[PDB]
């Protein structure tokens, strides 16, 4: 009774076949890069409008890699977008060394992981590899973890 | 009138696994469910259920 | 306006269809999809819009 | 990590087939021969009008391509419309009518109705089919009598039930990657040929110039210019202290044998043999391609009996009005004037060499003579 | 003497109707106790049987802790007061996770991602006294004189 | 290793070794003697069209070591009770090994049927209740012979043809092919010596530019191209290795596959010998020998189980047509020889027309004839 692993290990894709959720009814304002956190700025007709994470926002999900929706290499303004709201996913990071297992991550500007000492939110899942003179980490996203401030 | 139900789990590895003699694990797990259903019917007849009136 | 497909069009690459039902514990889930593009006006100046009527 | 809208094996196998020529051959080189071989029917009053109806209806290319996708996609559907005064959903009463035939691939057909009545032995099979071609036409419903489903190869029941009772593609993963490795080996062979010989030129101080400089550009231009003009009948001068010019070389051997072994694996894994898939005669023997071709016809017949005939009893009763008939298949053997001349002389002398003293009369002698298909015309008569 | 055409739109939500086919989880091994509940209202658990395993649920009251929201079902619900309810002594379909349309008593649109607060009778309210951990999913509509909001729930 | 289904539906060699024999065996055909005529027999046979069921039934019997077939007869009784004598049926269907079990045991002293199960329970699935079947309606097909000290452990059922020896023989072949591809890839190597190259710290634009330069330089090397180097600092060398004997090694592996299989090369490798013109005929007749030898032991019981439910005639015999590929010219000549043999010298003795004609169409001719005197 076990969960299979997923082989390609690139940023912006899913790392396991555990319970995951993909919110595919969204549109982008500005440009978004695969493997970055996004935030919900508004809702029109059951569609969520997302943008790259600013300072002071609450992350909602992580952009997901697809080879039909995004032929350019990144997500462009006015495009339908895939966003992962629950599951394990490879994220871009600016950190230098792996944090403690099962710690709480903190997101800098642009939707990159820079902290490992948060109070509550998403947690580190134990994966840490290297990409392009930069690193990739593995994050565990949960649905109601970050709550929008009143 | 009321409805009853349960379920069971089995894995492909245990389906692969063979035994010297005896009924297969899947058959035993399938018979257990029927026995449980019959026992629950008997218990409902002879003991009742307060929340279900 | 002048009704002629050489001037404006609405195109439906894929019509309405229903995917096979996905079973779960005691229910089913039936999805459906379709494709459309909207109105494309290849040759403008053939349409006059009188506003404030 | 999969899209919900529809499967992707469709795109994979379709693109691979329409791209690679070996795929074209391996999935087309059987069915067209199978169908064009022809057949005969017995118990019928005459065959000239039978041929007239057959070639007036001319659904043979449709049958060819139907069997083609049945082999490739693992499933295909063929429907013949009948001339009757009933709704297409209703069943079909006995009769001999047909006016149109057309074929869809695996993806346009689904099940609608199922009955498990104990009385009939037909319980457990699709009663009604939902056909949804697309092309801005509403999906509609067809009775069981009107649809024939052409399947591929048998699979284990635990997978047959998972694949809604439908077979698999002829291109399994072992065949696919065996084909794929050929091109990689071919590219490696071309690279090996390219890298046979290498010339190197060492001059103390070439490291001193930094990148993107006119001196370095001139030096490399001079190198290319001089390397162009070297050869057997020309010599190149260098300086003893500051320059050296070396050449390195390597050998090539066994490459044709390695590719031959790869093709041997491909043909063995496919099941169609060399003089038809590689399309090269062995050349060292005069009369072994004859046994090769007879084995090929043996295999095509053994498979054909299992798939072609069901089309025959599905379609023929809709055009033949007689009560009983029989279907026979032409022996797959290329005839030849000469050999057909001797066989016909032997048959004509055997039919009347010794029958002259028995009750075997002309009315059955002519039937025997013109049953074995002769070139001797004979109109009906006494 | 010219022809005409007209265009009309369907409504988009119903009380207790499941918002979409995303992550959801349904508890069907519960039984309603001491009264009846409303489709699209929060419920609370009194006790859980140790051996039998059936949970006992009732409508939310003051000082309690919500557990889930009853959902729509054309077969398990009984029709009273022109609405579907779950009468006493019957199996109930509680929802423990997912997005669902709930009856609301507020008058202004909520903020996406904020926490949900309820009334003492199991109906959402913008300034309720009962505090939960569920969130707003963004949806906000209105049927005929009925106010509905789209709420996202996670396992307790 | 043990999931034979994957081996069957993934590797084509297992598919062939398990499928090639039974389907050709059944499509070979058979003839019956003691019957008034054969036209009606063939008509009813191809009207019933049960041969796909026979094919795949024999297939899973060979593969799983056990299978069952049930033929439903047109009778007005419950399917548990036995049969009265008759010749009827309306359907035939097959179940694999896993869905069949013995239900009640008969060991009476009087009947020699003791030890032969009387009642079976069958559990197809497909949300329909398992039911009970009397023996007279079903015939169980097993695999190959095995010792009793495993026959009674396998609940009186045969064994799979895919024993572990054949399994690992098939397995290591792909290993050898992968190793051959690797050896071909590793034919030659190029080495670029640069003193101080280790001094660079990693993940830096310096080494990124260095490897980009390496790409640019090695992409354009060839026969008509030369590359400059600096003698004092860095050097460039090439080493190589040879390949030989790999085709022979692979051929030996395939020969072991065939030897452990038991069906020969003109059927497995599908490659002609080429050096000889008239030995493949003997190879194919040896294959025909083995297939007939195996057919006699299993295919016949199906026939004597099924025919008594279709034939009302009293006594009959079954003959297996000699499975040889016939041919126009040769069949024309053999018809010549037989037609002159049947009436060359019979004109002088009591062998008369009515038996002579019976003889002459007892051998299946291409010469039709109307029935009569």
């Amino acid at each position: 009774y076990e969960n299979l692993f997923l082989r390609p290990a690139c940023p912006g894709n899913i790392s396991d076949t555990s319970t995951y959720n993909i919110d595919g009814a969204c549109v982008a304002q500005g440009d978004i890069g695969f493997g970055s956190a996004v935030q919900v700025v508004g809702i029109v007709d059951g569609v969520k409008v997302v943008a790259a994470l600013p300072d002071g926002g609450t992350p909602y999900g992580i952009a997901f890699r697809s080879q039909y929706e995004h032929l350019s290499g990144k997500i462009l303004d006015g495009e339908v977008c895939n966003v992962v709201s629950h599951g394990r996913v490879w994220t871009l990071t600016s950190l230098g060394e792996a944090p403690s297992l099962f710690s709480k991550l903190q997101f800098g500007s642009g939707g990159v992981v820079t902290g490992g000492s948060g109070s509550a939110g998403w947690t580190f899942a134990g994966g840490f590899v290297k990409h392009e003179d930069g690193y990739i980490i593995e994050v565990q996203v949960k649905q109601n973890a970050f709550i929008a401030p009143p | 009138v009321f409805r009853l139900g349960n379920a069971y789990l089995i894995s492909i590895d245990e389906i692969k696994a063979g035994q010297a003699t005896g009924r297969p694990l899947s058959t035993r797990k399938a018979s257990a469910c029927q026995l449980a259903h019959d026992q629950l019917v008997n218990r409902l007849v002879f003991k009742g259920s307060a929340p279900h009136k | 306006y002048e009704k002629n497909p050489m001037n404006m069009s609405i195109e439906i690459p894929e019509a309405f269809n229903m995917l096979p039902a996905q079973p779960k514990d005691l229910h089913f889930k039936v999805p459906c999809t379709s494709k459309c593009t909207g109105l494309t006006i290849y040759r403008p100046m053939t349409i006059v819009l009188i506003t404030g009527v | 990590p999969k899209p919900f809208f529809m499967s992707d094996a469709s795109y994979h196998v379709g693109s691979f087939y329409n791209d690679n020529a070996t795929a074209k051959r391996i999935v087309d080189v059987i069915p067209e021969e199978m169908v064009t071989a022809g057949f005969k029917i017995s118990g019928v009053k005459d065959e000239k009008e039978f041929k007239s109806l057959w070639d007036s209806y001319k659904i043979d290319p449709s049958l060819v391509d139907a069997l083609c996708w049945a082999r490739l996609y693992g499933g295909a559907a063929i429907v013949a419309i009948i001339n009757d005064n009933r709704m297409l959903t209703s069943p079909v009463k006995p009769g001999a009518k047909l006016e149109g035939v057309r074929v869809y691939d695996r993806f346009a057909i689904t099940i609608e109705k199922r009955v498990t009545n104990a009385r009939s032995p037909r319980y457990g099979e699709p009663e009604i089919y939902k056909v949804s071609p697309g092309d801005n036409i509403q999906p509609y419903l067809i009775h069981h009598t009107r649809i024939f489903i052409a399947d591929g190869e048998r699979v284990t029941p635990q997978m047959r039930k998972q694949n809604q009772g439908w077979g698999a593609s002829v291109l399994n993963k072992s065949l696919i990657d065996a084909i794929c490795d050929y091109d990689y080996c071919e590219s490696l062979a071309t690279q090996i040929l390219r890298r046979k010989q290498q010339a190197v030129w060492k001059v103390k101080g070439l490291a001193e110039m930094c990148d993107d400089d006119d001196a370095q550009y001139a030096a490399r231009l001079r190198l290319a210019q001089v390397d162009d003009n070297s050869g057997v009948g020309r010599a190149i001068g260098i300086d003893a202290e500051t320059e050296e010019y070396d050449v390195l070389n390597s050998d090539i051997s066994g490459v044709p044998e390695f590719l031959s072994s790869k093709m041997d694996r491909i043909v063995s894994l496919s099941g169609i043999h060399e003089i038809i898939i590689k399309n090269k005669n062995v050349g060292g023997v005069s009369a072994s391609q004859n046994t090769a071709l007879e084995t090929f016809y043996k295999l095509v017949d053994r498979k054909r009996e299992e798939d072609y005939r069901p089309l025959l009893e599905f379609l023929l009763p809709f055009i033949v009005d007689e009560q009983e008939w029989s279907i026979e298949f032409e022996p797959l053997s290329v005839p030849s004037k000469k050999e057909e001349s001797e066989i016909t002389k032997n048959n004509v002398e055997s039919v009347t060499k010794a029958i002259t003293e028995q009750i075997i009369d002309l009315e059955e002698a002519r039937d025997t003579l013109r049953s074995i298909a002769p070139e001797f015309k004979l109109k009906d008569g006494n | 003497q010219i022809n005409a055409s007209y265009q009309r739109d369907m409504a988009i939500a119903l009380p207790g109707m499941v918002a979409d086919t995303s992550k959801y989880n349904i508890d069907g091994a519960c039984v309603v106790n001491e009264g009846d509940v409303l489709v699209g209202a929060a419920v609370q658990v009194v006790q859980a049987q140790a051996v039998d395993g059936h949970k006992l649920v009732k409508a939310l009251t003051t000082g309690t802790t919500p557990y889930g929201v009853a959902i729509r079902s054309h077969w398990q619900t009984v029709n009273a007061q022109n609405q579907m309810i779950y009468e006493d002594g019957g199996a109930i379909n509680v929802m423990t996770s997912g997005r669902v349309w709930m009856l609301s008593k507020s008058t202004e649109a909520p903020t996406f991602g904020s926490a949900v607060k309820l009334d003492v009778d199991g109906q959402e309210k913008s300034d309720g006294t009962i505090e939960t951990t569920w969130t707003y999913a963004g949806g906000w509509t209105k049927y005929k004189d009925i106010q509905l909001v789209e709420v996202q729930l996670h396992q307790l």
